[PDB]
């Protein structure tokens, strides 16, 4: 560990870009589902014809 | 020659905590404006 110290801004853009993705992952998980700002409910009869 | 004291007086020893002291320069370059790491024997805080 008191050797890699030197290496801490390799360390450093390794775990951003790590949680740049992981953010990312989210982000489309929110764009692919949560268009819709309201959560509908199914109506309880089901005469659709 | 010494004396050796005797009035005494004692009580158990006081333990008050160091608000981030002890930090000491570990080089004897000059750096300025930086953010530098380093590890060393140093007072843990608090
Ligand atoms: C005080 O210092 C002297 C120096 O030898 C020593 O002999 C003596 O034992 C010391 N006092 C006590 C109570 O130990």
């Amino acid at each position: 560990s008191n050797l890699l110290l030197q290496y801490g801004s390799f360390c450093t853009q390794l775990n951003r870009a790590l949680t740049g993705i992981a953010v990312e992952q989210d982000k489309n998980t929110q764009e692919v589902f949560a268009q819709v700002k309201q959560i509908y409910k199914t109506p309880p009869i089901k005469d659709f014809g | 020659q010494c004396v050796n004291l005797t009035t005494r007086t004692q009580l158990p020893p006081a333990y008050t905590n160091s608000f981030t002291r002890g930090v000491y320069y570990p080089d004897k370059v000059f750096r300025s404006s930086v953010l530098h790491s380093t590890q060393d024997l140093f007072l843990p805080f608090f």
